[PDB]
């Protein structure tokens, strides 16, 4: 009897920032994705490249499990090609993308009246990422011609900023805990399943 | 650069504004749900911390050029940033404006009466004299409440008054304007096109073509309230004179609606006022939310939040804690909507539920603009909304489905005249008062008004322009319009004119795109999809257009028409006629209650 770790990465008391997201490279296991569904209600679940259905001849050599919390109205960001705030500055995913996409409502947990200040993004990188990149660099952002030498002001920003999350503010605004997991076929002889 | 710089300023306002300005609102929920020492000082704090955020932002985006290098949106958002809103005064003056505001507002919510026989007996505003001068019909009774509320408070106010407008005008002077009032009809300037253009010196002339064609229709309308008053009171009434100011249904007359048992027309039909029904057939304060949200549903609107259920008050908490019990809808931000209001089974307060639920279904709508756009087109655009609603849902064949009324109802000319009599009674009745009120406050706040000379203008304007005249006399100590909430609160008045003629236009526009053949008095928009998108096209647009563009995507217009308000009473313009075809119209300013 040997399972597999999905209760390490679906069962986190605390789960990564946007932008420092958590990598977990699961390997030497049996995959059941069937207690992936032992939540059971999932604001999103669409999968691409693969079938919902998991036949059973699929064998990969490695999975990559990406953790992090976004926003309600950012989960449509979390797709191969689209544009934003998370998927230009924090969280790039490739067009031939293969595995996908969880998503559920956490606001339960993450949620505290007076706000929760945990968990932060970033806004303003200057240029966009690409796939699987995470760049948690903090340095004061420039807009102008005017050398910014770390004071905060008209045209120096700070990239960082936090979400704030509070109870009773409606489904857009809420939390949502996302993990995304992706096979990987390496080249060397397959022997784990 | 500049429009790539100013992508990136208003991006970093925005999330500091969304955020500053919540915690703003959850205070003043919180106090005005509560009221205590605490929540009232956490409000003052919260709201510092947004004025001196704003008052920071302001002033930085004054220095973007603006001539013409951008965008039309940014500039938009721009040209709104940069008004610096009453952070011109000083902070001394601004002290002082905070403190004389706040001492007026706790001064009109404790104003008590007592009742001379038992001194220890004192009735406050809104479970006390409000009822008497809503359901009583004794002269004494109904005058010695006006008398004892424009005496107590009244009086009170006067000193705060003049270091207000005072305070208000300066800060109006500052801000490249004449005065306080031409700050206020600055709501109404447009700039986005060619033809799409208005400016807010237009305001006055309009407001005043306006109100020439519908006073002739409410003259008939007094001639036949004060021919039943006459019956009502034989002895304090006089056939050529003005009605007495405490006998028209409230504390200040802004609304005939409890005239209607005193003036129906037919009293063996069965009676529009539905409350006996209401109460009868077991509704409570829940079951009048619910029928006014499948109403908005029908017509194709979103349903209500799950936020708004649990977080609103909607009925007053009994229990131990002060409230205010003022209707009022609240969009706190981060997609939060709220309903405060201390309902009863009335047929009042039932209409009430889909006035201030329109405010929620207009703010859900421009939800998705940016945060400096999220208005409504115009101050007179948003209390427009809920009262196209509250006109269909008060048709005599809409209540029939709900089952307010018998299934063996039948529907005449009758009925007719009781529908219009009582619906005239309601929004003919305060276009006067309104255009009035804020004339008077407008000519005072330009400075063409003695200090010494107030009252008597005011109660001289009345016996021309309303056609009121007071009971006894009253000094220069004396502070009448004082008495009214909005008056010591800050607030403007003249929303509810021109909404008067955007509810009719928006009404006619909506009938017609319903494919509804008839009378325009029995529209009843309910359960027509096609016409609740025409509507919501122009609810989600927010500030990012101007109002004359936004007017003309729902009823083809760039100004206010006022024909499509005539053929509403055309059918009730008539009977008026033939019914006064032996009374003298018209009012009498030189007769006074003491001789000579
Ligand atoms: C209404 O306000 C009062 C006073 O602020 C609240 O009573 C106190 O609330 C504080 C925190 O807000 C508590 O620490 C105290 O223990 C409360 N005192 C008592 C005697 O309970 C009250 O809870 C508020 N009502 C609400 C929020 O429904
Ligand atoms: C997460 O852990 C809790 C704690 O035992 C458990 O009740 C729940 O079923 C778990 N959920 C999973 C594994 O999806």
């Amino acid at each position: 009897t040997n399972l597999c770790p999905f209760d390490e990465v679906f069962n986190a008391t605390r789960f990564a920032s946007v932008y420092a997201w958590n990598r977990k490279r699961i390997s030497n296991c049996v995959a059941d994705y069937s207690v992936l569904y032992n939540f059971a209600p999932f604001f999103a679940f669409k999968c691409y490249g693969v079938s919902p259905t998991k036949l059973n001849d699929l064998c990969f050599t490695n999975v990559y499990a990406d953790s992090f919390v976004i926003r309600g109205n950012e989960v449509s960001q979390i797709a191969p090609g689209q544009t934003g705030n998370i998927a230009d500055y924090n969280y790039k995913l490739p067009d031939d993308f293969t595995g996908c996409v969880i998503a559920w409502n956490s606001n339960k947990l993450d949620s505290k009246v007076g706000g929760n200040y945990n968990y932060q993004y970033r806004l303003f990188r200057k240029s966009n990422l690409k796939p699987f990149e995470r760049d948690i660099s903090t340095e004061i952002y420039q807009a102008g011609n005017k050398p910014c030498n770390g004071v905060a002001g008209f045209n120096c920003y700070f990239p960082l900023r936090s979400y704030g999350f509070r109870p009773t503010y409606g489904v857009g605004h809420q939390p949502y805990r996302v993990v995304v997991l992706s096979f990987e076929l390496l080249h060397a002889p397959a022997t784990v399943c | 650069l500049t429009e790539e710089n100013a992508k990136t300023f208003l991006n970093n306002f925005n999330q500091e504004a969304e955020d500053l300005s919540y915690q703003s609102s959850l205070a003043s929920w919180n106090y005005n749900t509560n009221i205590t020492e605490e929540n009232a000082q956490k409000m003052s704090e919260a709201a510092a911390k947004w004025s001196a955020f704003y008052e920071e932002q302001s002033k930085t985006a004054q220095s973007f050029s603006l001539q013409e290098i951008q965008t039309p949106i940014i500039k938009r958002q721009l040209q709104a940033l940069q008004q610096s809103g009453s952070s011109a005064l000083s902070a001394d003056k601004n002290k002082q404006l905070n403190t004389i505001l706040n001492t007026m507002s706790t001064i009109y919510s404790t104003g008590k009466v007592c009742n001379p026989k038992n001194p220890q007996e004192c009735l406050l505003l809104e479970p006390g004299l409000d009822e008497i001068m809503a359901t009583s019909t004794d002269y004494n009774s109904r005058l010695w409440a006006w008398e004892g509320w424009r005496a107590e408070v009244g009086k009170q106010l006067r000193p705060l008054y003049e270091e207000y407008v005072v305070l208000k005008n300066e800060m109006a002077r500052a801000n490249n304007y004449n005065d306080y009032g031409d700050y206020w009809r600055g709501d109404y300037e447009a700039e986005g096109a060619d033809g799409y253009n208005y400016n807010r010196n237009q305001l006055i002339e309009d407001v005043e073509r306006t109100f020439a064609e519908i006073k002739p229709l409410y003259e008939h309308l007094h001639a036949y309230v004060r021919r039943k008053l006459m019956d009502t009171y034989p002895s304090y009434i006089s056939p050529t004179g003005c009605l007495p100011a405490h006998l028209l249904g409230d504390m200040w007359g802004r609304f005939w609606t409890n005239l209607y048992p005193l003036t129906v027309p037919f009293a063996q039909k069965p009676n529009i006022d539905v409350t006996d029904a209401m109460m009868n057939q077991g509704w409570d304060a829940e079951r009048i939310f619910q029928e006014a949200e499948k109403f908005f549903v029908s017509v194709g609107l979103p349903h209500m939040t799950q936020g708004f259920w649990a977080n609103s008050m909607l009925t007053e908490p009994a229990d131990g804690r002060k409230v205010v019990c003022h209707p009022t809808a609240w969009d706190l931000g981060h997609g939060d909507f709220r309903i405060k209001m201390c309902t009863k089974v009335t047929m009042d307060n039932f209409l009430t539920a889909h006035h201030e639920m329109g405010h929620i279904q207009y703010d859900m709508a421009y939800a998705r603009q940016p945060f400096l756009l999220r208005n409504g087109a115009n101050e007179g655009f948003h209390e427009a909304v809920g009262e196209i609603m509250s006109l269909s849902a008060a048709t005599p064949k809409h209540l029939k489905s709900i089952g307010l009324l018998p299934s063996d109802f039948q529907e005449d000319s009758e009925t007719e005249i009781n529908f219009l009599l009582k619906q005239a009674l309601t929004i003919v009745g305060t276009l006067p008062f309104t255009y009035m009120l804020e004339k008077w406050r407008w000519m005072v706040f330009r400075g063409e008004i003695p200090k010494e000379q107030w009252m008597k203008k005011w109660w001289e304007m009345k016996r021309e322009i309303v056609g009121v005249v007071e009971p006894l006399p009253h000094d220069e100590t004396y502070c009448d319009p004082a008495s009214l909430f909005h008056v010591s609160n800050d607030y403007s008045f003249i929303r509810y004119y021109t909404r008067t003629i955007y509810q009719f236009q928006f009404q006619e526009a909506l009938c017609q795109a319903a494919k509804y053949n008839g009378s325009l008095h029995k529209c009843d928009i309910s359960n027509s999809t096609e016409a609740g998108q025409k509507l919501l096209k122009m609810l989600s647009l927010g500030n990012s257009e101007p109002w004359t563009k936004a007017l003309e995507n729902v009823v083809g217009a760039r100004n206010m028409d006022v024909k499509p308000l005539l053929n509403y009473f055309q059918p009730l313009f008539d009977w008026l006629k033939e019914q006064n075809r032996n009374s003298f119209v018209g009012w009498n300013t030189e007769w006074s209650p003491y001789a000579d």
